[PDB]
């Protein structure tokens, strides 16, 4: 009763038999933006349940060796579905979202992942190891898409700050011997009412394996990982031609 | 007094007392903050609350 | 004009008075503040939030950091083994350098409450297994076995369903704070030890890992306080920042 | 008019923040209650599941008999302002006589808090913050001599004209606020309000400030805010001949009125460069002390 | 005396301080104020005026510096062709630098409101016509054609006894107020863009000039407010004025 | 022609969403944008020299010898206030001498 | 107080609060000024207005 | 500014004057007082033992 | 031109004229000139007792 | 990713053994005749 839980919304059902509640981020839910926290003066587009669904973008496998990747919102989802066209033909856009990792092992295998939602997770260089190179990183780094980035330091999470306090963020772990998924729902998040889908990413989602996984030689070692989201209230507006940057 | 509404925390659910010689009110002085705090925004932001007695997974 | 008088400390800079200064922009208006979700209002809101504890803070090679945020357990042949030692004191280098609260800890000269660790254990479901964690509170020396350690305040722990269990450190202090405690005389304000030893032992059926590590998390009660602001030990900057 | 009905039982539009949490007032750290010995089968206190996201609820009281403790310590110093409303370093302008770096007499600061590790760590516990500041101007030689010497303090928004000679016709300051003072009198000090485009400073920003293909050559520009870019604080010695003294402008902030939200983990390596989070990748040094074993002190 | 303290700020000469000072001549009485017509109380009742937007400004010699105050259209042979087109920043170098909300613009920092263009005319009463008026919003590029154009903000303006039309740029932002935008990451803060297509064609019987002109006029709507006073970017001397 | 600026708003040319404005209009009023100090004059008293060389020099009272804010009270025909007039002396490298 | 009225404001439509501590009000604070505007003096000065709705040369 | 006129006795610091000083820690507050016995009020509770 | 600091324990203490300590970003600071008058600021009751 | 687009239930192995997946009523006429291969594919239900 804690455990089970199913997600229904727009055409799209989740269910678990494994779960471990659901976390709010920050408590509170998603909401449409007010008519007096609002600035633009055009009449936004709320297309509801054809971009409000759960889309499944990717999957990864968890290896014994594992460092942990992460993916950045709403870059994750402006080429996908509905969602992704309105993202891109209009300036002006904010959305909530329901995040479900999904993992599923056995009763004989171990491991734990947190799975956190950093607000402005801004990626930093090593600085051309020397730490005298101001060096910055790539595009493909910073916005990596659907397919999400591995981190090369989970222990700085790329950024010169701590994963040990990760925890102070909206966050679940997928413990194996407790549960098989996280369930996150993230309002949003800025310093603005609306943003460009585009040019920002409110925050990024961090899967990292923080206890490894392990299992005996003979159980299946095909582990993986799945990312599904749903954005929730999404609102656009600033309307013209199809932009992809 | 009459000055302008001026300072950054005008619309706080907190209230200030602070002391200004200015018709502007961010020259005032820092002042008094109220003492509320709502750690379970962050130490407890699960949507099915569950109580210290029981088993947190049932 | 009146008759004025000026007095000591005429014309001195303090910087934590909190004085009225004169406005740069007349009638200038700010940007109203819309809604944004996690307003902080007092640094004693992130002190409950649990942050991972560092209990083995060994490895220091770059590759190998990882590993200092979780510990390991074992099929002990045997009875009544040490698993892992580390001092209470929050705001001590050590173990709890890695959590928020050490962190926020750094900033104020005093501290009193109660602490808790809770303990998530990882392994696989078909891992069993009885641990007994214990703290010692001062004057007691670090437990030599399992018999001198229970004597002081413990949890015995049984891994099961609830993945989880969380020791309290109750405030047991002379004095009503305590200032950060160190090597020497201000040893005087230690908070004591934290000692975990296998109560029974680490049981798997043919099939599953022998090892599997245990994840530390730690935070204050809400009793805690801090008090006398102050700079952090540390300083992030070696030469000018570029 | 809406006559179907999913028009009218729907929910799109809904404006009103849900909030599943509501602050209580908290003077004083919480009171001890007695307790005593409970030996009970169903009900489990210690016993928890951190993977549900959340911190253990468990309390002195329900893991070891308690006596009552009434406690007036007070969480008043650990507010938003008593924790940052102290002045603290954020800027060094030189002003030499001889030299490579403002040697005409004059100097342009672009206003930027992060070149100062102290303050700048504070700061960024927060992923946004609304303020106003208290700046304070300390003027000295190098040797922290005072010596007769008329300054001018200028601030220059964006869009304004930077001064480029100690003789520009951009400080005859006709809109622009500017300060007059002399090395002798006591720091000079004035009010600043929050001045962003948004409805907060963000010391983090994921994105780019401009559209357009994002190549390397301009990747300069990652993480680049212009709503916290404020403008420039420019600043000379008052005359058309060169000042017969070397001189040194340290520029205090102290915040007032504060509000942040979105607590962050906080740095933990040393900062290479201003506004950005590089880090040296040959010298990543654990956050805290280290010991040889976990089973000896 | 009364016991004082003096404090930071003691003696400074703050230029925007609304400070009291002593009178030069007591008892003075100034010469009454009769009534004068058009008396201004703020800049705003200035900025809602419609001055001429200088679209073509690409002469330059002196003797033909009026041309830029207006723009042709012509009998065109085909479909679809670009007219002319500009950026919608008010506070930006180029064309709105020659209207008095483009100059006053310089004296502020921040603005936030939506803008107008009124479009009139001039060509001969026998001459018809329809134009597409498009703007386009932060992130879309110069239109390549009107069919891209005609996706964002537009007025499909017919020519007749009503000589002009309006043209509003209404305020599309994602912050509440919008810096003055220039090359370079302030272009974070750009209006979008205005581009005039035929949507039709110019069209004049025998005996009428095949050639006409537009003249623009801009200002801002009652929505528009500035903040954050700043000094003009120029400065109009050279040396000293004698 | 008729001489008006247009009278149509956001409201009539697209559809508009409510939009509650709070911005101020405080900063636009002549005392904000005038009450702010700047330079009008400057006098030389140099002990060698072609200009007020002995000790003491007449200024006639006009402000439109300095660019900036010429251009502002111009932006006016007619213009009525009082004035705060702050004078700052030194020497020509900025030096505070006891004279 | 009970001072003279020599500001060059006295008879303005528009009220101020300022500070003053001389006997001649011109040498009181600028203060605030009352936020009152009229555009249509310079934007619409036309005789027979007309709407927005209306085409203007009928 | 409010007119004043600074009178002799400006500056000096007479060891015996209580005045009033600027406060170093803002908003702190000094750890309790529990109950310690023998508490005394004036020097003349002492002269008479 | 002085700067005095007060340096709680745990607090690190300058080694140098020049020492980061200096930014004194949270700890209290007075800067003085030695010919304005004596700097006096109030304490408050500081022990853990 | 093309199929997840559509109307779709993520199933997870369990106690509870099975799960439903519901094929809603989306056509464009009220009923629907048999169909088959050529022009009666008009009236096709779609894919699982
Ligand atoms: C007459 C002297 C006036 C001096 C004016 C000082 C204005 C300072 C405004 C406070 C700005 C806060 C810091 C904002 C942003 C950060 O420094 C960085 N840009 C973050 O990347
Ligand atoms: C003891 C020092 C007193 C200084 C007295 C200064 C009086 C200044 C009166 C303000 C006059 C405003 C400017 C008037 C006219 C213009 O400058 C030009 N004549 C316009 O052609
Ligand atoms: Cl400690
Ligand atoms: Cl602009
Ligand atoms: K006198
Ligand atoms: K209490
Ligand atoms: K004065
Ligand atoms: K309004
Ligand atoms: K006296
Ligand atoms: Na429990």
């Amino acid at each position: 009763s804690d455990r089970v839980a199913q997600l229904t919304i727009g055409n799209s059902t989740i269910t678990t038999q494994e779960a471990a509640n659901i976390i709010v981020g920050y408590g509170e839910w998603p909401s449409y933006c007010s008519d007096s926290d609002a600035t633009a003066v055009d009449k936004p587009t709320r297309p509801d349940v054809s971009v409000n669904r759960f889309y499944t973008l990717d999957t990864k496998l968890w290896e014994k060796s594992s460092k942990g990747w992460y993916w950045k919102f709403p870059d994750v989802l402006t080429e996908t579905g509905v969602f992704g066209q309105n993202a891109q033909f209009h300036y002006l856009y904010r959305s909530g979202f329901c995040i479900h990792v999904q993992c599923n092992a056995s009763k004989f295998h171990q491991g734990a992942l947190l799975v956190a939602v950093l607000p402005e997770y801004v990626i930093g260089t090593v600085a051309g190891g020397t730490g005298t190179e101001d060096t910055h990183p790539p595009y493909k780094q910073t916005q990596p898409g659907a397919d999400g980035f591995e981190l090369q330091h989970p222990y700085v999470l790329d950024a010169g700050i701590p994963i040990s306090q990760l925890t102070v963020c909206p966050h679940q772990w997928i413990n194996l011997r407790t549960n098989n998924c996280a369930t996150i729902i993230v309002p949003y998040i800025n310093a603005l009412p609306f943003d460009s889908a585009l040019n920002h990413c409110n925050f990024g989602l961090l899967v990292v394996p923080i206890s490894p996984l392990d299992y005996d030689q003979g159980a299946t070692p095909v582990i993986p990982i799945t990312i599904t989201l749903a954005p929730m209230c999404s609102e656009f507006a600033g309307l013209r031609q199809a932009v992809t940057q | 007094s009459h000055e302008n509404s001026n300072s950054a925390t005008e619309g706080s659910t907190i209230n200030y007392t602070t002391i200004n010689y200015y018709k502007d009110s961010y020259a005032a002085t820092a002042g008094k903050q109220s003492l509320k705090q709502d750690p379970d925004k962050f130490a407890n932001p699960v949507k099915d609350i569950f109580t210290e007695m029981a088993a947190p997974l049932k | 004009g009146f008759p004025t008088e000026l007095k000591p400390g005429t014309n001195q800079f303090l910087t934590t008075d909190d004085g009225v200064s004169a406005p740069i922009l007349p009638n200038f208006h700010p940007t109203p503040c819309i809604h944004i979700p996690g307003e902080v209002r007092n640094l004693l809101e992130l002190c409950q939030v649990e942050t991972i504890l560092e209990v083995n803070n060994v490895p220091t090679n770059a590759t190998s950091l990882m590993e200092r945020l979780r510990f390991p357990v074992s099929a002990q042949a045997g009875k009544g083994e040490l698993c892992a030692v580390f001092r209470a004191d929050p705001g001590r280098n050590g173990p709890w350098q890695s959590t928020l609260l050490g962190q926020l800890c750094g900033y104020y000269t005093q501290w009193s409450g109660s602490l808790e660790v809770t303990f998530m254990f990882t392994g696989s479901f078909m891992a069993t297994g009885k641990m007994l964690i214990a703290y010692t509170p001062p004057g007691g020396p670090l437990p030599k076995d399992r018999a001198t350690a229970m004597l002081g305040t413990h949890v015995i722990w049984d891994f099961g369903l609830q993945s989880s269990v969380t020791l309290v450190i109750p405030w047991i202090s002379n004095t009503h704070y305590r200032a950060h405690a160190r090597d020497g005389v201000f040893d005087y304000y230690t908070t004591g030890l934290v000692s975990i030893w296998y109560q029974t032992n680490y049981v798997v059926p043919i099939g599953a890992p022998n090892t599997a590590y245990i994840i530390a998390l730690a935070a204050a009660q809400k009793n805690f306080t801090m008090k006398l602001c102050k700079d952090a030990s540390d300083i992030l900057q070696t030469g000018t920042i570029q | 008019g809406d006559r179907v009905a999913d028009v009218i039982e729907s929910s799109i539009g809904d404006s009103v923040s849900r909030a599943l949490t509501h602050a209580l007032p908290a003077p004083t750290g919480q009171n001890t209650q007695v307790s005593s010995h409970r030996l009970d089968t169903g009900k489990v206190p210690a016993l928890q599941a951190a993977e549900i996201g959340a911190s253990s609820n468990a309390s002195d009281e329900s893991m070891i008999e308690t006596r009552c403790v009434l406690n007036s310590h007070s969480t008043a110093e650990t507010t938003l302002d008593s924790f940052f409303s102290r002045a603290g370093l954020v800027g060094e302008i030189d002003l030499p006589l001889k030299g490579t770096t403002n040697p005409n007499g004059y100097a342009n600061w672009d206003i930027d808090i992060t070149g100062y590790a102290q303050m700048r760590r504070k700061v960024e516990l927060f992923t946004y913050m609304r303020f106003d500041a208290e700046f304070t101007f300390v003027a000295c030689t190098p040797t922290g001599e005072v010596v007769p010497q008329l300054l001018q303090y200028m601030f220059v928004p964006p869009g304004a004209p930077k001064p480029d000679s100690r003789e520009s016709l951009a400080w005859q300051t006709a809109t622009n606020p500017s300060v007059f003072v002399k090395l002798s009198d006591p720091p000079a000090q004035v009010s600043v309000p929050f001045m962003s485009p948004a409805s907060a400073y963000q010391w983090f920003y994921d994105g780019y400030p401009t559209f357009g293909e994002h190549k390397q050559e301009k990747d300069l520009e990652y993480g680049a805010m212009p709503n916290n870019m404020m403008g420039t604080f420019s600043v000379r010695t008052v005359g058309t001949s060169k000042s017969k003294y070397p001189l040194v402008v340290r520029i205090y902030m102290r915040m007032k009125h504060v509000r942040a939200w979105i607590p962050r983990p906080m740095r933990n390596q040393n900062y290479l460069f201003k506004a950005n989070p590089n880090y040296a990748g040959n010298s990543i040094k654990p956050t805290g002390a280290s010991r040889t074993a976990i089973t000896t002190l």
